[PDB]
């Protein structure tokens, strides 16, 4: 069925591949020559994480794990049970990623709206490929990749930082972390200030433009706009990543001694050490 | 492309409005100015700003506290400003050393720790009645107000509840930049790991998800500024073309959609519960849970792995090894 | 700023945990250089004649010797401690038996604590051992030792900054920050940790939920424990040269067995070593050296992880002469 | 004995974990996922087999109405029963209900696809104190373009074929954002206006860029009612249309990119 607005949208056209052949919905989602590749990739993954774990020491799903190989088999295939599972896994992953991001792209050009919504999807799938793909090429092997497990990706992570003694001085973290932070409370002070435009509560008047903009003047001396907040807030969250990216990167590759000591290039100039 | 969305290509100027409120409208301080760079990318006017009594006694209250951790910071390098600003990111105003259980520390060992923690609770508490009658003001919901009071009430759990439950002041959280951030690496190895958590892990899952949300709507409404999207309160009482297209979006891709205004509803709770999620997983450390990693051992979520080198008993534990 | 690529990494847990050694190249290559300066071992010697505790008048540690061996020995520790000074850095020129110069008596009680360190610490030293040049490396002050407050530079052969000075009270965070890899943890572990056996490194509990009895007010440990061992982990870490995961799985810091290392034993039993001769060889050294050796609460100059490893996981790359010097121990008993 | 132990080896702990999903699944499924369907539902059946019988689910997925009371008189319910009465000049080009719909005419100008805008209120969407919000330089003088910007006035507008479609003759501001949303412009060889949203238009210093419609096309740019205002409806009919070229400008449009 569809929304009472939906018919008059649902027009044929707009795709980047395939034309007419898969350009339909399935209920209420399109499918698209990327919604059948999303399919095959998710299905193939989904059937290779199923048979990963039923060769592993248990079903429970906190603590099912499929790890990379060891670090000794470099950039090479490793042997299924050694590191082979989580391999094909990755690929099938970032195969459904993008075809999730092009199908988007798709159904963003039949409704005429800017692409904006995949573009800001390339961002995490980016930082995926810096964690799987890039980090691990320039440190020379697959090893250094994280594991598919819901707590064990956390031990990955645990350690990874611990590598570093302390990666809370990590430059880049810092900045990640500052951008995850201000997002959050961005996303609440966006979110509370239109309800409470539109929900003013005991049967009062929904307010304005005027009013949301007098609002953050008043209690903080500026208001960025109603079109400006979007733009920031998809900012904001990019950013997690975009500079996070740098810290991640820069651990192994471009340092190797713990994150603290980097501060050095401040602490020890001769002036005032 | 939509150029519009990245920038804005031509500048409006106009007469400021001002927006009576039921009281203050004498409180309003400053002339506002305009910056044309600003403008680019947001309103290009800045000012005026509301005083108010709450405002200034969050001022009054805030810099008393920051008053009192830089006199202690300065004291940490013996009142030396040149080593004062180079070792400032390590200087800090700690909580008791010594283990005093409630007892009112001395001065010398967490006293002017609590005290800085007082003088900022005041300034927050000060701030958040600022938020919360400035919406009254303006005949406004309270929704900022109580995602605010969300955060407080964190910042509250890890500075003097959690402290107050398990009966020690010495487990607060330090002023500094650096070493408020060591105290998460001591209460994380306190507590037997923070990411054996289930709480953290909410908190999590809610900050990042916060991310993909902000992404989404800031792109999904970005998208449709061609349609006016952007306009949200009258599409809220008025739905236009910017929203059928936005929730279709939505809806041929992940299979449901939201309204322009229930996304504000995601957006919020999400906001909320990393906050909610966080203070409940701290009134539960130490005061239920000793070893968050032994509880998920306990309840069988835990995932275990080889020895890749070989495996090592504790030597403490070994037939004649000293203490 | 940074260090260029490739970096050199270890496996040291099971696969996709992200555990193993991350090292410089070029800083490890510096290192070997500097611990390829370790002289070889003197060419041996034929044992023939008698005991010199029957040639000679003061010998009481080395007395089973023979005269050419005992006199090998005696190069070589001029070697290892006081190459530039020579024999007369500990001895009367005129005669060998005289105890006046105080390097002599130290000299006499440093070879009974280095056969006790051979002989009776084999579950950290094994069978690489130490000598003299471990900790010397070739000076009479040991490079790196520590105070019961901490002293900048870490290695004593590098000249003072002024506010790296001990009396320039405005230089004390960052004297801290230096021995604990640049952390702003505000501990000593040291004078805490590694002086002597007062306090338990351990402080994670051992159970899932808190125990009734030790768990509320001043039954608690005050959290500042937890920060003290972070502090003494960082330091530990930056003395080897290596990071958390040489010994543990962060999974949980607390737990051996599949979640430790073999090198993480090692380390206990180093722990354990350390503060034995703190205790009971260096401390007491206080009362036979000049004043102007000691620190400014009277103290003798003690040791630590760094004073023989020097960054490195095994000192001198796990470089040996136990063989060459048996006299040094392992000894037989009794 | 431990605190936060309980009887038959639970843990506090434990059960404020359950509790938690609840609280979380409540909201998002029985408040959220509500609040969710206040526009566009119910759902809409293909031939019809309408109601006639209204399912359960039909009432169990829509929360109870609000009511807003607007700022300048009146009031809106959602959800409400709206029903999209127009005709649309789509035709079917399968028979399986997933099947895409075709236009049937010039779909820019039947206002389907890309090219549909909503049933907006036919009134002019107002200031805070009641004054036209979205009003052209002309009315709104007060207002004016930030030193340093382009002033398009007089400036030839550039279709996606490079030919000239037209001058710009003015720009409507936004009174209550101070923000510019529409040019103005004369079509050339029709005897008539059209305004054209700024999002569709790229700003130089010597033309106006609209990659969106070809020139010929915007002799049928829909009209305003009236000269210096616009309502609600108006200004969706428009952004509306030139969105229905970015498909629809040529033949090729429709079709796959690569
Ligand atoms: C002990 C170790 C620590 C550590 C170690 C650590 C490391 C090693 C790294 C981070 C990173 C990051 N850390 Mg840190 N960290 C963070 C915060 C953060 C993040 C902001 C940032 C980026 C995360 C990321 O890469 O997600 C990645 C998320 C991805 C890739 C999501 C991909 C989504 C995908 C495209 C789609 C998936 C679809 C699903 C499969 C679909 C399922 C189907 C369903 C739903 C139908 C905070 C706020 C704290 C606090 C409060 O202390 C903290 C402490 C710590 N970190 C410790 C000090 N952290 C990263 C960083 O940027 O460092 C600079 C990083 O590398
Ligand atoms: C560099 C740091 C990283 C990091 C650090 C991190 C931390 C520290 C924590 C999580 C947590 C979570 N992580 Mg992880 N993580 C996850 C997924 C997850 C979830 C199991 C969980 C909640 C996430 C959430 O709500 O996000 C926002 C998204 C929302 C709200 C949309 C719904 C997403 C949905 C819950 C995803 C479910 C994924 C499936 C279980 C995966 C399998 C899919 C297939 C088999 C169908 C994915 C799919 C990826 C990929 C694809 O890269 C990823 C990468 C990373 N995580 C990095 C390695 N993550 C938390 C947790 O509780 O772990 C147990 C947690 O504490
Ligand atoms: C080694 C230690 C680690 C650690 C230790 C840690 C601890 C101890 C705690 C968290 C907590 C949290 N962690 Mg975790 N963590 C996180 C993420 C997060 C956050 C989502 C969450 C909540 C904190 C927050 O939002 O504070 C940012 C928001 C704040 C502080 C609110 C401020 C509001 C306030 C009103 C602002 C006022 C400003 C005023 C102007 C100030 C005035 C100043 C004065 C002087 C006048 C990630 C994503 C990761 C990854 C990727 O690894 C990670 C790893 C780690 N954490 C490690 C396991 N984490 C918290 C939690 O959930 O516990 C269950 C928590 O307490
Ligand atoms: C900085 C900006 C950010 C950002 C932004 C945006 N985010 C988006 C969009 C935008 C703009 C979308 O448009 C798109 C979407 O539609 O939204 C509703 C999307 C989405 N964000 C998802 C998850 C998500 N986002 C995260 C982070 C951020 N998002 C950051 C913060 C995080 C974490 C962990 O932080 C998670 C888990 C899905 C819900 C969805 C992709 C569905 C998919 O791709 O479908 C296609 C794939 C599948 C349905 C399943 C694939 C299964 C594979 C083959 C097998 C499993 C392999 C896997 C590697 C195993 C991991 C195990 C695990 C325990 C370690
Ligand atoms: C998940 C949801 C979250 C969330 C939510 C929310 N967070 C809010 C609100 C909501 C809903 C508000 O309504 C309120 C506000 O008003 O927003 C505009 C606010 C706040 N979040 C602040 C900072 C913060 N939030 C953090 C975290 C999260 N927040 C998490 C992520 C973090 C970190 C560490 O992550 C930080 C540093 C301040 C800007 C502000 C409090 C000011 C105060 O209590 O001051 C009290 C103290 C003083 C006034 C004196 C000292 C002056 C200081 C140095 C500077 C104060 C600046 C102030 C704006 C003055 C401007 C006027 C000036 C130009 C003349
Ligand atoms: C082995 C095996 C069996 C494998 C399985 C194979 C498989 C998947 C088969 C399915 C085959 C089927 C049924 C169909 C084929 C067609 C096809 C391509 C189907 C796709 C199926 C599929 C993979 C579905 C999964 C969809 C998915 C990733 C869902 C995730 C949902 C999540 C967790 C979202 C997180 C973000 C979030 C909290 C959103 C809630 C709020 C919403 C809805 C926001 C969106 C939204 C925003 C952001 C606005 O700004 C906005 C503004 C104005 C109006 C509306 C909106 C609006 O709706
Ligand atoms: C993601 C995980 C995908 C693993 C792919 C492994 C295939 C290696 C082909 C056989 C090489 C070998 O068995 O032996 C090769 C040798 C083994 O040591 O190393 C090498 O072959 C060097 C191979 C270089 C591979 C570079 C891949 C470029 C980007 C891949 C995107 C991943 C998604
Ligand atoms: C301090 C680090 C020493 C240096 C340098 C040298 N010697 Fe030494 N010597 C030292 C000690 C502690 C002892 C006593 C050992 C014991 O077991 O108690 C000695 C002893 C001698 C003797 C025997 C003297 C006697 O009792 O009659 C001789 C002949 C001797 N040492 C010679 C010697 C030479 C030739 C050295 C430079 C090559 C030399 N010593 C260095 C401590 C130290
Ligand atoms: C081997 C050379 C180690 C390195 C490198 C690190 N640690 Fe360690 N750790 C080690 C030992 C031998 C011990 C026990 C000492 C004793 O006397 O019992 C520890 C202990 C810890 C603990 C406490 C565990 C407990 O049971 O309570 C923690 C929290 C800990 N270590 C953490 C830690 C971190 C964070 C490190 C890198 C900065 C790190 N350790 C390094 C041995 C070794
Ligand atoms: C008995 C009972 C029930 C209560 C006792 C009294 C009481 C309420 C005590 C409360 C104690 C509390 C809430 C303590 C909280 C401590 C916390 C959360 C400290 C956290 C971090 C502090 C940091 C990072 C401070 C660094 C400070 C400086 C660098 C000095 C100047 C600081 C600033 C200018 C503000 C930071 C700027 C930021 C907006 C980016
Ligand atoms: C926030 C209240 C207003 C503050 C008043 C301060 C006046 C500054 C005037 C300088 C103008 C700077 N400008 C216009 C070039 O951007
Ligand atoms: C934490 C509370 C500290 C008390 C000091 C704050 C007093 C300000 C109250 C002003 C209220 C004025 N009002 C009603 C107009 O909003
Ligand atoms: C962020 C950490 C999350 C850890 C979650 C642990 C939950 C434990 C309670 C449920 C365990 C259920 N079980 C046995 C199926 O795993
Ligand atoms: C750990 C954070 C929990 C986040 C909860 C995520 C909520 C997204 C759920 C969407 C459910 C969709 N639907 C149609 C089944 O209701
Ligand atoms: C724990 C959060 C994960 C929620 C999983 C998201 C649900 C996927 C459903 C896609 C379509 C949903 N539905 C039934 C409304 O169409
Ligand atoms: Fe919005």
């Amino acid at each position: 069925a569809l929304l009472s607005f939906e018919r008059k949208y649902r027009v044929r056209g707009g795709t980047l591949i395939g034309g007419d052949l898969f350009d339909f919905w399935v209920g209420p989602y399109f499918v698209g020559f990327f919604g059948v590749s999303a399919i095959f990739f998710i299905f193939l993954g989904v059937s290779l994480i199923g048979y990963a774990a039923s060769q592993g020491p248990t079903w429970d799903p906190f603590a099912i794990s499929i790890n990379p190989p060891d670090l000794k088999y470099g950039l090479g295939a490793a042997p299924l049970l050694e590191g082979g599972f989580w391999q094909a896994i990755t690929v099938c992953a970032l195969g459904a990623f993008i075809s999730w991001m092009l199908r988007e792209v798709e159904i963003s050009r039949k409704l005429g709206i800017g692409w904006h919504v995949p573009l800001a999807f390339c961002v995490p799938i980016f930082m995926f490929c810096v964690l799987q793909v890039f980090r691990p090429l320039l440190l020379g092997s697959w090893g250094h990749a994280f594991p598919y497990g819901i707590l064990s990706h956390l031990d990955w992570v645990n350690n990874f930082g611990y590598q570093y003694l302390n990666w809370h001085y990590n430059p880049g973290h810092m900045s990640s972390v500052s951008f995850l932070f201000v997002n959050a409370m961005a996303l609440g002070l966006h979110g509370g200030l239109i309800l409470s435009v539109a929900n003013p509560g005991d049967g009062d008047k929904v307010k304005t433009a005027e009013h949301e903009n007098q609002y953050f003047r008043d209690v903080v001396g500026y208001s960025i706009g109603a079109l400006s907040i979007h733009r920031l807030g998809l900012f904001l969250a990019s950013n997690i990543f975009l500079t996070g990216a740098f810290g991640t990167i820069a651990s192994g590759p471009f340092w190797t001694r713990g994150w603290p000591e980097w501060w050095g290039w401040w602490l020890d100039i001769p002036f005032w050490s | 492309a939509d150029y519009q969305t990245i920038y804005t290509q031509i500048q409006a100027r106009g007469p400021h409005i001002t927006v009576s409120g039921e009281w203050g409208d004498n409180d309003r301080v400053g002339k506002p100015f305009y910056s044309y760079w600003l403008g680019k990318i947001g309103d290009a006017q800045i000012g005026p700003i509301y005083l108010g009594a709450s405002g200034i006694a969050a001022f009054a209250f805030g810099s008393t506290a920051i008053l009192i951790i830089l006199f202690n910071m300065a004291a940490e390098v013996h009142f030396d400003p040149l080593q004062f600003f180079r070792q400032f990111f390590w200087l800090g105003l700690y909580p008791p050393k010594a283990q005093y259980g409630m007892g009112i520390p001395p001065l010398h060992d967490g006293g002017w720790w609590l005290m800085a923690g007082l003088f900022m609770t005041l300034s927050l508490g000060s701030w958040w009645i600022r938020v919360y009658s400035r919406a009254r003001a303006l005949g406004l919901g309270t929704h900022i107000a109580w995602n605010f009071a969300a955060a407080i009430f964190f910042v509250l759990c890890i500075g003097c509840i959690h402290p107050t439950l398990v009966g020690s002041w010495s487990e607060g959280v330090p002023f500094g930049i650096w070493p408020h951030i060591d105290w998460l690496t001591a209460f994380s190895i306190r507590y037997g790991n923070f990411y054996y958590c289930p709480w953290h892990g909410f908190s999590i899952g809610f900050a990042y998800g916060c991310g993909l949300l902000f992404a989404a709507h800031g792109a999904t409404i970005l998208a449709v500024a061609r349609f006016g999207g952007d306009r949200e309160i009258e599409q809220i009482t008025d739905r236009g073309t910017a929203v059928e297209r936005a929730a279709l979006f939505w809806r041929w891709t992940i299979g449901f959609n939201a309204t322009i205004e229930s996304v504000h509803r995601w957006g919020w709770f999400f906001s909320l519960m990393v906050m909610v999620s966080a203070s409940v997983g701290i009134l539960l450390t130490g005061t239920f849970v000793d070893n968050w990693y032994l509880w998920c051992v306990k309840h069988g979520a835990a995932p275990d792995y080889p020895a890749y080198l070989p495996a090592t008993p504790d030597p403490a534990s070994l037939p004649g090894a000293p203490k | 700023c940074f260090e260029p690529p490739p970096a050199t990494t270890t496996q040291t847990g099971f696969r996709g945990l992200s555990m193993g050694e991350v090292l410089h190249p070029a800083t490890v290559k510096a290192k070997k250089e500097r611990d390829a300066q370790y002289p070889p071992a003197l060419a041996a010697v034929k044992a023939e004649g008698p005991p010199v505790s029957q040639v000679y008048k003061n010998v009481k540690v080395l007395g089973n010797l023979t005269e050419a061996e005992f006199l090998r020995t005696m190069t070589a520790i001029t070697e290892w401690v006081s190459p530039q000074e020579g024999c007369t850095y500990c001895h009367d020129e005129n005669n060998l038996a005289s105890e006046a110069k105080y390097p002599y008596v130290v000299a006499r009680r440093m070879l009974e604590m280095t056969r006790a360190i051979n002989t009776n610490w084999t579950q950290h030293v094994a069978q690489t051992g130490v000598t003299c040049y471990t900790c010397h490396r070739g000076t009479p002050l040991p490079p790196y030792v520590r105070y019961l407050e901490p002293t900048l530079p870490l290695n004593n052969r590098e000249t003072p900054t002024h506010v790296e000075r001990v009396e320039t009270r405005s230089g004390y965070v960052v004297r801290l920050a230096k021995y604990t890899a640049y952390s702003a943890l505000n501990y000593d572990p040291f004078t805490m940790f590694l002086a002597n056996d007062k306090r338990q490194v351990r402080v994670v509990p051992q159970t899932a939920l808190p125990l009734v009895g030790v768990s509320r007010g001043k039954e608690r440990r005050p959290l500042s424990d937890a920060y003290a061992t972070f502090a003494l982990m960082m330091s530990i870490s930056d003395s080897l040269g290596t990071n958390c995961t040489f010994c543990h799985n962060a999974q949980t810091f607390e737990s051996w067995g599949k979640k430790s290392t073999p090198q993480r034993a090692i380390a206990w039993w180093g722990i354990r070593m350390v503060r034995d001769l703190n205790m009971n060889y260096l401390a007491p050294l206080n009362a036979s050296l000049p004043a102007s050796r000691l620190g400014r609460q009277g103290e003798a100059p003690q040791a630590d992880c760094r004073t023989c490893h020097q960054g490195v996981t095994k000192p001198l790359f796990g470089a040996s002469r136990l063989k060459d010097y048996p006299e040094l121990g392992p000894i037989k008993a009794a | 004995m431990y605190h936060g132990a309980l009887a038959q080896h639970l843990d506090i702990a434990q059960l404020v974990w359950y509790a938690q999903w609840l609280v979380i699944w409540t909201v998002v499924l029985l408040y959220l996922r509500r609040e969710d369907r206040r526009e566009g539902y119910p759902l809409v059946e293909p031939l019809g087999l309408v109601k006639l019988a209204p399912e359960d689910g039909q009432v169990y997925e829509l929360p109870y109405p609000k009511t807003f009371v607007l700022p300048h008189g009146g009031t809106v319910t959602v959800p409400r029963r709206r029903p999209e009465t127009r005709e649309l000049k789509l035709a079917q080009t399968d028979g399986f209900e997933g099947a895409p719909l075709q236009p049937t005419g010039n779909p820019l100008v039947d206002a389907v696809g890309p090219a549909s805008y909503a049933e907006r209120a036919e009134v002019v969407d107002a200031t805070v104190d009641g004054k036209a919000k979205i009003v052209p330089l002309r009315v709104a003088t007060d207002f004016s373009i930030a030193e340093g910007d382009v002033d398009p006035r007089g400036l030839p507008v550039v279709a996606a074929d490079g030919v000239e479609a037209g001058t710009v003759t003015d720009l409507w501001v936004d009174r209550s954002e101070h923000y510019f949303r529409y040019l103005e412009l004369s079509v050339a060889g029709s005897a008539r206006t059209a305004l054209i949203p700024l999002g569709f238009c790229d700003v130089k210093k010597d033309k106006i860029v609209v990659t969106s419609i070809l020139s010929e096309q915007f002799a049928n740019v829909p009209r305003l009612q009236s000269r210096d205002q616009i309502t609600l409806r108006e200004e969706d009919k428009v952004s509306a249309y030139y969105a229905g070229g970015l498909l629809y400008a040529t033949p090729e449009r429709a079709e796959s990119l690569l």
